[PDB]
């Protein structure tokens, strides 16, 4: 198509499921980053 | 040690365990508390300041405390008991 073919990567899923579409992986990397927030950690993505 | 709960359904409760066990026995009061239906021992698992806990392993080894909170979860199913409306036993007031 004629068109520029790039997109925004401006936009994202907000508000995750209630694990009806992760893995048992992405399941466990929520969560991780629960318990890692109230370690005091501040939402950051160094699980260590 | 009253240590704080929390699930993957954002559910939050207390588990009163001893920090002289390991975590194979917080695991046993959170099967114990939640029944095995809930939260059986070979299903759930354990994880605090963003790492999952060795069953095998102390309780003091990662320094859990009662104000903060761990989380848990369990594989495969998602099923809980949901409540229902009570108020069915009489469904009528005095006004």
């Amino acid at each position: 198509g004629s068109h520029m073919t790039i997109s925004q990567q401006e936009f994202g899923r907000t508000g995750l499921p209630d694990l009806s579409s992760m893995t048992e992986e992405e399941q466990i990397a929520y969560a991780m980053q629960m318990s890692l927030q109230g370690a005091e950690f501040g939402q950051a993505e160094s699980a260590d | 040690m009253q240590v704080t709960l929390k699930t993957l359904q954002q559910q939050t409760f207390k588990i009163d365990i001893d920090p002289e066990e390991t975590v194979k026995a917080l695991k046993e009061k959170i099967e114990s508390e939640k029944g095995k239906d809930a939260f059986p021992v070979a299903g759930q698992k354990l994880i605090y300041a963003g790492k999952i806990l060795n069953d095998d392993t102390a309780l003091k080894e990662y320094k859990i405390d009662e104000k903060n909170f761990v989380v848990v979860m369990v594989t495969k199913p998602k099923a809980v008991s949901t409540p229902a409306p009570a108020t069915l036993e009489h469904h009528h007031h005095h006004h």
